[PDB]
C-alpha cells in the first residue's frame, strides 16, 4: 500500500503490548519486521532497541542462524546506514564465525572479503590490528589476501601507494556496492583516502625525526592543507606528533622528551643489566657447567 | 642376497619361528623375487637394516608375526619401514590403500605408539600432497596432536617437521619452511641416519628455502652446521655458496651473471640482494663502524655507502620494518637515520677484555665509597 | 613461571641430613621436598631426605628406593594435605648427569615437572647457598630464583 511509518506504526508496538517475549521466535521474526520497516523508516532507534535486546538470545536460541542471520543482516544493514566499519564487520565478525560453521567458507568469504575490507574500511581498529592475521585468513583461495596483504602494505605503508593500489584493485575490490554501501568507492576510496594516508601516517610517523612538507607531499602526494589537516587531525587526535612550521615548511616529527626519560631510559639502563647480568649471569658459570666439561 | 637370503631364512625367520616368511609361499617369493641383493626389507634385525628398496612384497609377509605382533618382533617396528620404505614406494593410490589399513590396524586391531605413526598415516599423506588444504588442516591436526605431546622422539617432529616442511615444501613461506626445515634438521640433528640425496637434495632445497627464505637476513647460518660439503659442492650449491658470498659481497653481477632459471626463477632476489647489500652493509655498519654507543648512521653519504644510490635509500634506507627490520627514523632534512636496534650481530676477542676492565673499574672504585656506609 | 619459595627448616634439615648422612663431597645427600607446586609461585613446605647411594665412579651407577616417599607421602599427607610433592632436593654443591636419571623419577611422582635442589652443604658463596632445578628439555633444565618466606615462626 505504500504505508511505510503507519504500516511500521501498526507495527512499532510488539515488544512491548504484545508478548513479554512469550515466543521469540514469532515475535523477533516482526522485531526483525520492526527493524526491517525501521529502515524503509530510516530510524536505526526502533530496530536499535529490539536489535540490541534480541540477538544474543538468538545464539540462545539453540542458536538458529537464520534468526542471526536475518537480524545478522538487518544488524548489517544497520552497520550500512551506520557506516561504523570495526563494528560493521565487527557484527559480521560475530555470525561470520557461525557462517563457517554454517555455509561453506565460499559463501562465507564474501563477508570476510568485506569484513577486513570493513576493517580496512574502519579508520582503524585495534582489535583489527589483532583481527589482522586470524588464521587461515587471506582464507588461502581468494583475495581476500591484497585485502590483508594491505594490512601487510601497512607496515610499509607509502601512499605512494593510493591511486596505484585504487587502480591496481577494484574488481570488487576498491569498487563494492555489494554488501557495502558506496555508490562511489568514495565510501571506499575517500574513506580509505585518509585510511592509507592514515596508516601511511604511522610508520611516517615512526620513521621520522624530521621532514621536510615537500617530502611528505612527495610521498605523500597531497596538498599543504591536506597534509597540514590530516597532520592537524592526528595532531588534534594527538595520535601523532608533529611541528605545525610553516617558517620552515618542515615537520619535526617531534618526540615528547619530557618523559624524563632516564627515568626509566637509566632504570632500564640498569633494566637492561635487571636483564642482563641478571639474565647473562644467571646462565653463564651454569653453562659451562651444564656443558661441564 | 646374503642379508635377505640367508637373513631372511636365519635372521627371522627365526625370531621368531614358524612363521609366515620361511613359509612355502612365502621363502619362494623372495627367492622368486631376488637372492641377489636387492631384496624385500627382511624381517627384524637385518630389515631393522633392510630398507631393500626392490618394493617389499613381504609386504604381506612383514605384514605376519603382525597378529603376534604383540608377542613377536615388537616396537614402533612397522614404520620403521615400509609406512617409512614403502611410504617411498612412490605411487599414489598406494600408500593411501595401506594408510587406512595401518593407520586402522596398529591403531585400532592391535589398540582395540601409534602417535607416530598417526603423523606417519597423516604425514604420508601429506607427500602425496592431494591439496595442501587438506594438508595443513589435518596436519595442524597432527601438529595440535604434536603440541600437548612431550614425545621422546624427535622422530614425531622429524616426521612431522619433514611433514610440515613438506606442506611448506609444497609451498613459498620459506620463511617459515626454509626455518621450519632448519628446524627439522635441529630435530634431525640427533638422530636419523640418512642419504646424501637425502642429505643435500632437502639442505638444498633448504638451502634453496633459504633463498625462497631471504628472510630476516640471514647472513651466516647453519651454513656452519654440516649442511655444506654436504651442500656446497658445486652445482646451484656454487650458487648457493656463492650466494652466501653474495650474502657477504652483495655484487649483483657477480652473481646476476650466474642467473640461470631457477634462481632467476624468482627474480625478488634482485629486490632481495639489494635487501641484503644494505642490510649486509649495514649490519657491519652497525655493528662495529660506531663501535662508541653505536647508531646513527645518517643517511645518505652513509647509506650511499652501501654503494646503493641515494634516491633507493629514499626507500631502502628509507624503509626500515617497512625493511622487515630496522628501527629509528628519519630527517629529511638534515639527511639523518635516526636508527635504533632491531639489528643482531657477532665475532669475538675483541670487548672480551674491555668488559670487565669498566665493569670491575667503578666495581673497585666503588668499594672506596663502598668502604663503610652501611657497614659503619 | 612457578619460582619458589625457600623452607629453612627444609635447609637446616637438609644439612643435618648431610651431616646426619655424613656425606662428603665424594656424595650428596638427597631426598624429597615439600610444598604445594601449581602457583607462579611455588612453596617449599617440607622436605626429606631419602636414604640413597651415589657413585660417580660409574656417574649413572647410585641407589635410591621410592618406596620411602611412598610410606612418607603417607604420613605426609596424613600429617598433612599440603604436603604434596613438589619436587625433591640433594645436597650438591653441583650437579652430575646422574640427576636426570634422579630427576624423572619424581616426574612420576610430581604434578608438574618436579624440582631439582641444589644445596651448598659447605654453605660456601652467597645469598643461597642453594639452587632448585627443573627439568626442561636437546634437554633443558632450569634455576628459577627462590627465597625465604615466613616461616615466622621460624623467623622467630
Amino acid at each position: 500500500e505504500g504505508k511505510i511509518d503507519e504500516a511500521a506504526d501498526i507495527l512499532c508496538e510488539l515488544q512491548v503490548e504484545t508478548y513479554g517475549s512469550m515466543e521469540m521466535s514469532e515475535k523477533i521474526q516482526f522485531i526483525l519486521e520492526q527493524m526491517e520497516l525501521s529502515i524503509l523508516k530510516g530510524d536505526y532507534s526502533q530496530a536499535t532497541v529490539l536489535s540490541r535486546k534480541i540477538l544474543k538470545k538468538t545464539f540462545k536460541n539453540p542458536k538458529y542462524e537464520s534468526l542471526k542471520l536475518e537480524y545478522y543482516n538487518l544488524l548489517v544493514k544497520i552497520s550500512l546506514h551506520k557506516r561504523e566499519y570495526l563494528e560493521v564487520a565487527q557484527y559480521l565478525q560475530e555470525i561470520y564465525q557461525t557462517d563457517a560453521i554454517k555455509s561453506d567458507e565460499a559463501k562465507w568469504k564474501p563477508v570476510l572479503s568485506h569484513i577486513v575490507y570493513f576493517l580496512v574500511l574502519s579508520p582503524y581498529g585495534n582489535l583489527q590490528n589483532d583481527l589482522i592475521h586470524k588464521i587461515q585468513n587471506d582464507n588461502n583461495l581468494k583475495k581476500l589476501e591484497s585485502q590483508e596483504s594491505l594490512v601487510k602494505l601497512f607496515t610499509t605503508n607509502e601512499l605512494m601507494r593510493w591511486p596505484i593500489v585504487q587502480k591496481t584493485y577494484e574488481p570488487v575490490l576498491n569498487e563494492d556496492d555489494l554488501a557495502f554501501g558506496g555508490e562511489a568507492n568514495k565510501h571506499h576510496w575517500e574513506d580509505l583516502q585518509k585510511r592509507v594516508i592514515e596508516h601511511n601516517l604511522r610508520v611516517i610517523s615512526e620513521y621520522y625525526s624530521r621532514i621536510t612538507l615537500l617530502r611528505l607531499n612527495e610521498l605523500l602526494d597531497l596538498t599543504e592543507s591536506q597534509t597540514e589537516t590530516y597532520i592537524s587531525d592526528l595532531v588534534n587526535q594527538g595520535i601523532i606528533y608533529a611541528k605545525v612550521n610553516r617558517p620552515a615548511k618542515i615537520v619535526n616529527f617531534e618526540k615528547p622528551k619530557n618523559s624524563s626519560q632516564l627515568l626509566n631510559e637509566w632504570s632500564h639502563n640498569v633494566d637492561e643489566l635487571l636483564e642482563h647480568i641478571e639474565t647473562i649471569g644467571h646462565l653463564i658459570t651454569k653453562e659451562e657447567i651444564m656443558h661441564g666439561l | 642376497m646374503f642379508n635377505n637370503h640367508e637373513i631372511d631364512t636365519i635372521l627371522s625367520t627365526l625370531r621368531m619361528e614358524a612363521d609366515p616368511s620361511l613359509h612355502p609361499l612365502f621363502e619362494q617369493f623372495e627367492k622368486f623375487y631376488e637372492e641377489k641383493l636387492w631384496f624385500q626389507l627382511s624381517e627384524s634385525l637385518t630389515k631393522f637394516f633392510d630398507d631393500a628398496k626392490s618394493t617389499p612384497l613381504r609386504l604381506r609377509l612383514y605384514d605376519n608375526f603382525v597378529s603376534k605382533f604383540y608377542d613377536k618382533i615388537n616396537q614402533l617396528s612397522v614404520v620403521k619401514y615400509l609406512l617409512a620404505s614403502l611410504k617411498d614406494s612412490k605411487d599414489f593410490d598406494e600408500s593411501l590403500k595401506y594408510l587406512d589399513d595401518l593407520k586402522a590396524q596398529f591403531q585400532e586391531l592391535d589398540s582395540k605408539d601409534g602417535i607416530l605413526l598417526i603423523d606417519s598415516e597423516i604425514a604420508r599423506t601429506y607427500l602425496l600432497k592431494n591439496d595442501l588444504v587438506k594438508a595443513r588442516d589435518l596436519l595442524d591436526d597432527l601438529e595440535k596432536t604434536l603440541d600437548k605431546k612431550d614425545s621422546i622422539p624427535l622422530r614425531i617432529t622429524n616426521s612431522f617437521y619433514s611433514t610440515n616442511s613438506q606442506y611448506f615444501k609444497f609451498k613459498n613461506d620459506f620463511n617459515s619452511f626454509y626455518y621450519t626445515s632448519l628446524l627439522y634438521l635441529s630435530t634431525l640433528e640427533p638422530s636419523t641416519s640418512i642419504t646424501l640425496a637425502e642429505r643435500q637434495q632437502l639442505a638444498y632445497d633448504l638451502s634453496i628455502s633459504a633463498l625462497l627464505g631471504d628472510k630476516i637476513y640471514n647472513f651466516g647460518e647453519l651454513l656452519h652446521h654440516p649442511i655444506m660439503e654436504t651442500i656446497v659442492n658445486d652445482s646451484n650449491y656454487d650458487w648457493l655458496f656463492q650466494l652466501l658470498n653474495a650474502l657477504t659481497v652483495g655484487d649483483f653481477d657477480k652473481f646476476d651473471s650466474l642467473i640461470k632459471v631457477q634462481i632467476s626463477k624468482i627474480p625478488i632476489l634482485a629486490q632481495h640482494e639489494s635487501f641484503l647489500r644494505q642490510k649486509i652493509c649495514l649490519m657491519t655498519l652497525i655493528e662495529t663502524v660506531f663501535v662508541k654507543n653505536i647508531r646513527m648512521l645518517s643517511f645518505e653519504d652513509i647509506s650511499k655507502a652501501t654503494h646503493l644510490p641515494k634516491d633507493n635509500v629514499e626507500h631502502l634506507v628509507m624503509r626500515a620494518i617497512s625493511l622487515g627490520l630496522l628501527k629509528g627514523s628519519i630527517d629529511q632534512v638534515n639527511e639523518l637515520v635516526t636508527i635504533s636496534w632491531v639489528q643482531p650481530r657477532i665475532i669475538s676477542g675483541d670487548q672480551i677484555t674491555k668488559m670487565k676492565d669498566r665493569l670491575v673499574e667503578w666495581n673497585d672504585q666503588v668499594e672506596k665509597l663502598g668502604k663503610k656506609m652501611e657497614a659503619r | 613461571h612457578e619460582k619458589v619459595t625457600i623452607a629453612p627448616l627444609v635447609l637446616l634439615s637438609a644439612l643435618d641430613h648431610y651431616e646426619r648422612t655424613q656425606t662428603k663431597e665424594n656424595k650428596r645427600c638427597v631426598g624429597v621436598i615439600l610444598g604445594d607446586a601449581n602457583s607462579s609461585t611455588i612453596r617449599v613446605t617440607n622436605s626429606f631426605a631419602l636414604p640413597f647411594e651415589e657413585d660417580e665412579k660409574n656417574s649413572d651407577v647410585w641407589f635410591l628406593d621410592h618406596n620411602y616417599i611412598e610410606n612418607m607421602n603417607e604420613m605426609c599427607k596424613k600429617i598433612n594435605a599440603k604436603e604434596k610433592l613438589i619436587g625433591w632436593y640433594h645436597s650438591g654443591p653441583k650437579l652430575r648427569a646422574s640427576d636426570l636419571k634422579i630427576n624423572e623419577l619424581f616426574k612420576k611422582y610430581t604434578q608438574n615437572n618436579p624440582l631439582l635442589l641444589i644445596v651448598d652443604v659447605k654453605q660456601q658463596g652467597v645469598g643461597l647457598p642453594t639452587d632448585a632445578y627443573v627439568a626442561i628439555e636437546e634437554k633443558t633444565f632450569l634455576h628459577l630464583p627462590c627465597t625465604i618466606e615466613a616461616e615466622e615462626a621460624e623467623e622467630i
